[PDB]
DNA sequence: CATGCATGCATGCATGCATGCATGCATGCATGCATGCATGCATGCATGCATGCATGCATGCA
DNA sequence: TGCATGCATGCATGCATGCATGCATGCATGCATGCATGCATGCATGCATGCATGCATGCATG
């Protein structure tokens, strides 16, 4: 029987749980969906866990005492509130855990300065996920069959990790020969099991000082929380700092620590991981539906992406289209056909070449800036594991591996050696990377979009000598890149005037609306080619072979594959489902300025 | 582990309301108990008596005038042990302390507590000087002094005691409330569920122990750090403690070495006894049990053995089990703690109040014809024998004494024997006499031997004393004796040793005591085989020598002549007994014994003195007796010899006869009544 | 007098060796704790002594 | 000669006296066990020596 203390934490929180009805409809939708989830699985043929997000908002405006008690000694208020919450689950119609979401300036400190203070409290820690261990299940409930009596039995096992209170440990040996001497034949399947995982978290390098030895702690996960993180991200972790173990006083330092009762939140980096958690309201999409009913919004989106840069109209138009990415149609039992678009630009220095690059990085999603050399692990993983648990070989995902469904920013492309350029033919064309070293030959997938930037060989001689061999690049790399933009050094006065007041007003519709409009178009706007799309480009591509060869070079059928992608990405902008001839009229003009 | 339980019993507002009732009471000049507390502060009284009725009167009072009072009668009634000290620390809040300058001869206890009051304050005056002298409203400045100084506890200097008192049903008759604490309950009715309650039992005080001090707390002188260590013991046994437990002897290399002290310790009066069952509500085939009751403090030396008393108290266990192998694991041995004594048969020589007494005594006095009314009232349930009842009324008086000083006493005791058989129903009166009279033990012939009614030596329990007999018990009282004819011949010798007063000689194996006894003797033997032969003589039909008959001042004979006219009134007498439960009709009202004995006990404090004219009347009247007794000298119907002890009785009798006039008026009619009861007592064998 | 080719030299990185550094297995050595027994203390049962009483015998009386 | 009465004598019912019996308890002795030390083992990690790449030079070219 519980005491008076235990029920009072219940009834006070039950008073709060009756205070706000927003969480009532939450658990209602949990139960109805999982009922309907089992309803469709068991009627025609003849997943979700139990936790609800509670903010750290309302407890301050309800009970400042119950506010305070959690933030110091959480080991008294967490069990009865859950017991009261499992009461609500049983009354309105299994752990039924919680979140404790909420921002607080109390204990959001660095893990670097965490030790020996604020022990047995609840601390919010962020940092780097590294050296993720293996996923193991845990034994809980054993099932045994006795032969002659013909009945089953019952036996449980517990550990100190889950319970959060120091209870008297009672170990029990795994049973054999129980009562009279019948053999306890073991069974499985009905014996229950729950997965288990432990990981280490390094602190933030951007928060770190200049150079010192980093120090870290460990986090053990729970059943529905196993394996949400790959090693190498930025994740906020909210849990309770608990120290277990007999600290060396049995028979030189004990009291090793850990953090349990946890919730895991991956957060966006500058250049790592997902940023697609941005919501869309009905108020949001109604603005998009009001926006997409126009006739000239491609121009407005073109002029939008030069917030501080004069000119370069047709360059910006393609930068919309690469983030559209084209359509992907993998053939039936054949191969995929590549859909993304890769562009290199060239021009004289101090002409907004480096004023373009981070704008491509920050506006887009899942981008990696690759600068200078890319030696030994950018396109590769290098398989260097000396794992102390067992002699084996695993991988550490390189940047080209990591930038899948994304953008790779290549800076100073001409300074790259020929070594990694072998891999670029493999990456840009077959969309796969196969690594075959003596441990394990492998094969993986990476379909990144690529923008690189190279200089001329000597001087600013961009137009003087000849258009051929201003770069002196290998021949297939011409065929790898789709459009090759040449930026001139035109000296004028009217053009200088447009430079003049632009920079002067600089030092004295929007971007966050834009990426909502971008990521919405990915999952519902892919179009399909129509009959009108053939008749123009058949006439047009013959002109591309018959007369462009009298001016420049080369013309491959791979160029016609890009002609499909340009009309494809243009239909994504208008969010049409068919493909119009006007999309080709846009796409035909894009080759003329890029080349002639 | 170790959970908690909430219950509707509070300690907070109960302490608040109990402060108000301790202050605000006016009904029974100013406040009642503060004037009592000022009398406690007058340092002339040691007890504090708390009823339950003024509580219930206050609890009636608050609901009728104000909104709501917390219940406090049934609150105390449940647990009753925490209400001792939680009530008593509220007393020390308010006190008219300096109300009298101390007497030089007041109390050796008083001079010690006056020090510990003063040594507390002088130590308190030191610390408040240092803190204000080292600064960086004064309530916190007061509060710093509170916790930085070791003090004497307020439990250590009390000097008084508090006893509770159960409520009567009388006010509970007006308003029924939790009146469950006051019922005449039995030891058989004590179920083991009444633990901690406040109860009411009754029985017989049996095997009273001796009063010896019980050590409670022990002082310990440091002799190096100069502190005083105090150890409280609530167990049966304990131990002395280590070399020192000071704070200053601590954190230092050389600790002290202590020893206890006697004059600084606190003791307590301790004595216990056992209560036997009342032997009236016992089931039809059972043997009466006993019960242990501890007594502490003021109420000691107030319980004689062999009485009838109402004991009220609270029911607590003691940690004890029986044999080692018979222990089932949690065996609780109980007891009772005494709180209040109310005795049935209120003992004489213990009152001095007269005003409310004479509120009823004067109505007995102004009733008229009182002396004839009295012997009618003692055991009226037989017919006739009014002069026989009249002498027994005078046996109830006794109560005279004289020592010449450096000489001998005279015993003012009456020894009336009864002869006759069998249809007089003498034992109807023999049980009745020792019943009304306080200190009355009913005895038989053979059921006590020559060693039984005298003392004996046995090994003492927890506290080699001389365990006494019935005559040892029934001193300053009347012993009722059946069948003296069938005693032991050695048992006769002790009876002759009582006719000289206070003498019981013992020459046994290790005992040489001559113990004292203020007893009184009533005897009744039966005559010889057959009944009243005039051919048989006096002493012929008597089985005892006349030297024993010489020791008897007054003797009766119980004739039974079947007479025709005497029967019809006696027949109407006995048949009216079963028609009703009361004999007299329209001519007489009986005296209840409780009011009767109070008039007796007040008459016991008179001591009438004779005069000179009554000296002249008795002398020649003794020459009347001396002359005609010594003219027969035969074994005829007249008895042989006339003792001078006959004059010793009849002077003592008319002295005792003067006591029922309550006036010290020894007169001629005082002596005129005395001669009539002599000549009729003897020689009633004429018919 | 102004470029292109063959020739020779300087230098940074891949890795299969030597060596230091974490878990179990084993063995000798010294501290502490449960416990049966020699001892002492408390208690119940049985025999000789004092003796009132029932009984047999000596005695005088009708 | 028969009968009632007083006196001598055995009986077993309570007090001293002797001894056997049962229960509580502090201490000296034996045994399970933690702890220091070094080992065979298993596995991660630094390093130096020679080859392909970059640049200077002599020769040829036009
Ligand atoms: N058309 C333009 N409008 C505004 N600023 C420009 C323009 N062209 C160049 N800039 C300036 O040139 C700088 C960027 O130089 P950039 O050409 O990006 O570097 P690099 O040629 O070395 O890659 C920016 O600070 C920007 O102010």
């Amino acid at each position: 029987a519980p005491d008076a203390v235990f029920g009072d934490r219940v009834r006070r929180f039950q008073e709060f749980l009756d205070t706000f009805t927003s969480y009532r409809d939450s658990v209602r939708s949990i139960q109805v969906y999982n009922s309907n989830n089992a309803a469709n699985y068991n009627d025609d043929q003849d997943i979700l866990p139990h936790r609800i997000i509670i903010s750290l908002d309302d407890l301050r405006e309800f009970d400042r005492s119950f506010w305070s008690g959690i933030l110091v000694e959480p080991a008294y208020f967490i069990p009865p509130a859950e017991k009261a919450l499992t009461d609500l689950a049983d009354s309105m119609d299994h752990p039924w855990k919680l979140s404790f979401k909420g921002s607080f300036g109390a204990h959001a400190l660095s893990p670097r300065t965490l030790t020996a203070q604020h022990l047995n409290k609840l601390v919010s820690v962020e940092g780097i996920v590294t050296k993720t261990s293996l996923v193991r299940p845990k034994l809980i409930r054993s099932v045994h069959y006795a032969a002659k009596t013909g009945r089953f039995h019952y036996r449980d096992y517990t550990d100190a990790t889950t319970t959060l209170t120091t209870r008297i440990p009672t170990p029990a040996i795994y049973p054999t020969e129980d009562t009279e001497g019948n053999k306890l034949t073991t069974e499985y399947g009905y014996s229950t099991f729950i997965d288990h995982q432990r990981i280490t978290v390094q602190e933030m390098p951007e928060m770190a000082p200049a150079g010192q030895l980093p120090r870290s702690i460990d986090v053990i996960l729970d059943d529905d929380l196993v394996d949400k993180t790959k090693p190498g991200d930025r994740v906020n972790v909210v849990g309770v700092f608990k120290s277990l173990g007999a600290g060396g006083m049995n028979q030189l330092i004990g009291f090793k620590t850990l953090i349990l009762g946890n919730t895991v939140y991956p957060l966006h980096a500058r250049s790592t991981g997902v940023a697609a958690r941005q919501m869309l309201t009905d108020f949001d999409i109604r603005n998009i539906n009001k926006l997409s009913k126009k006739k000239d919004i491609f121009d407005i989106l073109s002029q939008s992406l030069a917030p501080s840069i004069y000119g370069h109209d047709h360059i910006k138009k393609a930068i919309l289209l690469m983030l559209m990415g084209g359509v992907e149609k993998n053939l039936e039992n054949g191969s995929h056909l590549r859909g993304d678009i890769n562009i290199l630009m060239v021009g004289d220095p101090s002409t907004a070449k480096s004023q373009l690059l981070r704008f491509v990085l920050n506006t887009a999603s899942l981008a990696i800036a690759t600068t200078g050399r890319g030696s030994s692990g950018v396109g590769l993983t290098a398989a260097v594991t000396t794992d102390r648990e067992t002699g084996e070989r695993r991988l550490e995902a390189g940047a080209m591996v990591l930038a899948d469904r994304g953008v790779v920013c290549i800076d100073e492309f001409d300074k790259m050696t020929d070594v990694d350029r072998v891999a670029i033919h493999e990456v840009m064309e077959q969309q796969t990377v196969t690594i075959a070293k003596a441990g394990i030959h492998t094969t993986l997938n990476a379909r990144c979009s690529v923008i690189a930037a190279a200089n001329p060989v000597f001087g600013q001689y961009d137009v003087n000598r000849d258009p051929h061999q201003n770069i002196a690049l290998p021949d297939s790399l011409l065929s790898r890149f789709d459009l090759l933009f040449v930026v001139t050094d035109d000296i004028n006065e009217i053009r200088d005037r447009s430079i003049s007041e632009h920079v002067l007003r600089t030092h004295r519709v929007t971007i966050p609306f834009l990426r909502k409009y971008v990521q919405y178009a990915k999952e519902r706007v892919i179009p399909q080619l129509t009959q009108e799309a053939i008749n123009v480009i058949v006439k047009n591509y013959t002109d591309l072979r018959n007369d462009d060869n009298t001016k420049k070079s080369p013309i491959t059928a791979r160029t016609l594959e890009t002609l499909i992608r340009l009309a494809t990405a243009h239909a994504k902008v208008r969010l049409s489902k068919t493909v119009n001839k006007v999309d080709a009229k846009v796409a035909a003009n894009l080759l003329r300025f890029a080349l002639l | 582990a170790l959970p908690s339980i909430q219950l509707p019993v509070d300690y907070n507002n109960l302490f608040n309301e109990i402060t108000d009732f301790l202050v605000t009471f006016k009904q029974d000049k100013g406040p009642k108990y503060m004037a009592m507390l000022q009398k406690v502060a007058n340092r002339e009284l040691n007890s504090v008596i708390i009823d339950l009725d003024d509580i219930l009167q206050y609890q009636n009072e608050k609901f009728l005038q104000g909104t709501q009072a917390d219940d406090l009668v049934s609150a105390i009634q449940q647990n009753a042990n925490h209400f001792t000290e939680l009530f008593c620390r509220a007393i020390d809040n308010n006190m008219p302390l300096p109300t009298k300058e101390i007497d030089y001869k007041d109390d050796v206890l008083d001079v010690i507590l006056n020090q510990r009051r003063l040594r507390n304050e002088r130590m308190l005056s030191d610390r408040t000087n240092e803190i204000r002298s080292e600064n960086l409203m004064n309530d916190a400045l007061r509060e710093v002094v509170e916790d930085e100084t070791e003090l004497f506890p307020p439990n250590l200097t009390r000097r008084y005691f508090l006893y509770f008192k159960p409520l009567s049903q009388n006010c509970a008759r007006r308003y029924r409330k939790k009146a469950i604490s006051s019922k005449p309950l039995s030891v058989r009715q004590i179920k083991g569920d009444f633990l901690g309650q406040l109860i009411t039992v009754r029985g017989i005080i049996t095997r009273v122990s001796d009063v010896k001090p019980a050590v409670e707390v022990i002082a310990y002188t440091c002799d190096q750090c100069g502190y005083e260590v105090f150890q409280e013991v609530n167990s049966r046994t304990f131990t002395p403690l280590s070399e020192c437990t000071s704070e200053e002897c601590s954190q230092n290399q050389t600790k002290g070495q202590l020893f206890m002290s006697t004059r600084a310790s606190k003791f307590s009066a301790f004595q216990e006894c056992k209560i036997q069952e009342l032997s009236q509500q016992v089931p039809v085939g059972h043997i009466p049990r006993s019960l242990n009751i501890h007594v502490n403090g003021t109420l000691v030396r107030s319980l004689s053995p062999g009485d009838i008393v109402d004991v009220t108290g609270i029911f607590l266990p003691a940690p004890y089990t029986g044999f080692k192998a018979l222990k089932a694991g949690l065996l609780t041995e109980t007891y009772l703690e005494a709180q209040f004594v109310r005795q049935h048969k209120k003992k004489f020589a213990s009152f001095s109040l007269t005003s409310d007494v004479e509120e009823r005594v004067m109505e007995l006095i102004t009733s008229g014809d009182v002396y004839n009314r009295l012997a009618k009232s003692i055991a009226p349930e037989i017919y006739g024998n009014l002069d026989v009842k009249k002498a027994l009324l005078l046996l109830l008086v006794g109560g005279v004494d004289k020592r010449v000083g450096d000489g001998m006493k005279i015993r003012g005791d009456i020894n009336v024997c009864l002869m006759g058989d069998p249809g007089v129903a003498k034992s109807q009166l023999l049980k009745a006499i020792c019943k009304i009279s306080p200190r009355g033990v009913y005895t038989t012939g053979k059921g006590s031997s020559g060693v039984g009614l005298t003392a004996a030596v046995m090994k003492d329990p927890v506290t080699m004393i001389l365990e006494g007999g019935a005559l040892v018990l029934a001193d300053n009282g009347i012993c009722c004796i059946d069948e003296f004819d069938k005693m032991d011949e050695s048992d006769r010798t002790a009876i002759h040793e009582v006719m000289e007063q206070q003498t019981i000689s013992i020459s046994k194996a290790g005992i040489n005591t001559t113990l004292n006894a203020r007893t009184s003797i009533l005897a009744a033997a039966n005559p010889l085989y057959g009944r009243y032969n005039p051919r048989l003589s006096p002493l012929d039909n008597i089985n005892l020598p006349a030297a024993l008959l010489s020791r008897f001042d007054i003797l009766f004979l119980m004739l039974d002549i079947p007479s025709r006219d005497d029967d019809e009134k006696l027949a109407e007498h006995v048949t009216y007994v079963h028609m009703h439960n009361k004999q007299p009709d329209l001519d007489f009202t009986p005296v209840e014994p409780s009011k009767m004995r109070e008039y007796i006990a007040y008459a016991k404090t008179k001591r009438p003195v004779m005069s000179e004219a009554v000296n002249d009347y008795v002398v020649q009247a003794y020459i009347r007796l001396r002359q005609d007794s010594k003219r027969e000298m035969d074994s005829k119907f007249s008895f042989g010899q006339a003792t001078p002890r006959t004059l010793l009785g009849i002077i003592r009798l008319s002295q005792a006869l003067a006591k029922l006039r309550l006036a010290d008026m020894v007169d001629i009619d005082d002596v005129e009544e005395a001669l009539r009861l002599v000549r009729v007592s003897k020689e009633s064998l004429y018919q």
